[PDB]
């Protein structure tokens, strides 16, 4: 009666400047 | 002392909530039967109904139990029992089919892709049943693949819950791809704000996957004699931070699996709203960070049915 999921996230992270 | 053939079944359906069963995105598979017993069955007699022996009737936890058969009031009618090996309920009946004559009883049992039984994609002919007379449907079982952003690639579920305990685990496939990836870090949170609690006690065992073995597509594992544990190694590796464990991977050409048992906290609206993320960031050839990230969120099935009598007089 109980089971998962699975979900996907990207960014991308550089510098200001 | 079996009544199988006294049990006449009027319907049997196997579902898929397409013959697609997609186990990682949480699908079911319904077994919605309906029968009626005949009124030879007396006290103690026992009908069975089994699953099929590729599912389960639930994914993460082992609190699976069959239902009992109810009659509208709340009567029972019979008392099963589920025996995991034989993956077959055996229901014992009451006294009820006892006072009671001309029985209807409905059932609908909900069950997961058995992650042992299958851990790789595959097609099936799924073979269920109630009281001996079988049915069948095709599907095939796809396995969810990794989010990749450059080198950073990842993957994971839910494993094992124990409401018990409150304790719930995950296995993260860090590097399925056994890419090179430089300065990797791997962090794993509640999630994206927070449903668990992660910290310095928090269980997070690593292991190195040699070039020549290949993953299970279940991303379940069973089984980790065969696969070099190094969680000592990343002891002087470990950032905590707001429910966010940080593991300093280094530069990696090897996958690893991580295996994190994680305590929650229990709702109040008395469901699991209860979910879980990763991500593995590595530094890009232009020397940007990547980020590949992915969370887990429980599913619920639950079996439903009851029964109805002529009142004897």
């Amino acid at each position: 009666r109980l089971s998962s999921r699975s979900h996907t996230l990207r960014t991308t992270c550089w510098d200001g400047k | 002392n079996n009544v199988n053939d006294l049990i006449t079944v009027t319907k049997q359906t196997i579902k898929v909530g397409d013959n697609v069963a997609a186990a990682h995105d949480g699908k079911d598979i319904e077994y919605d039967t309906e029968f009626t017993i005949d009124n030879k069955v007396k006290k103690g007699d026992t009908m069975t109904i089994n699953y099929d022996k590729n599912v389960i009737p639930s994914d993460l936890t082992d609190k699976n139990d069959p239902i009992d058969i109810t009659d509208p009031s709340g009567e029972v009618i019979a008392k099963g029992t589920f025996d995991k090996a034989t993956k077959q309920i055996t229901y014992t009946f009451t006294d009820y089919v006892d006072k009671y004559e001309d029985i209807k009883a409905r059932l609908t049992l909900y069950s997961y892709i058995d992650k042992q039984a299958v851990p790789n994609e595959t097609s099936l002919n799924l073979t269920f049943a109630t009281a001996g007379k079988e049915t069948s449907q095709n599907v095939s079982v796809d396995y969810q693949d990794p989010m990749v952003h450059g080198d950073s690639n990842i993957q994971s579920i839910f494993t094992k819950l124990d409401e018990n305990k409150q304790t719930i685990e995950q296995q993260i496939y860090v590097n399925p791809l056994k890419k090179t990836a430089t300065n990797t870090k791997v962090d794993i949170a509640g999630s994206g704000n927070g449903s668990t609690i992660i910290d310095q006690n928090t269980e997070m065992k690593v292991y190195k996957v040699n070039p020549n073995q290949q993953l299970p597509q279940s991303n379940r594992i069973y089984d980790f004699s065969q696969y070099e544990d190094v969680t000592s190694q990343f002891d002087n590796k470990k950032s905590f931070s707001n429910n966010v464990a940080t593991l300093d991977f280094g530069d990696i050409n090897s996958a690893y699996i991580i295996k994190v048992v994680s305590k929650y906290t229990p709702t109040s609206d008395g469901e699991l709203d209860i979910a879980q993320g990763t991500s593995m960031r590595t530094t890009d050839k232009y020397g940007y960070y990547n980020y590949a990230g992915y969370s887990n969120f429980i599913v619920t099935s639950n079996d439903t049915g009851g029964g109805d009598g002529t009142v004897k007089p």
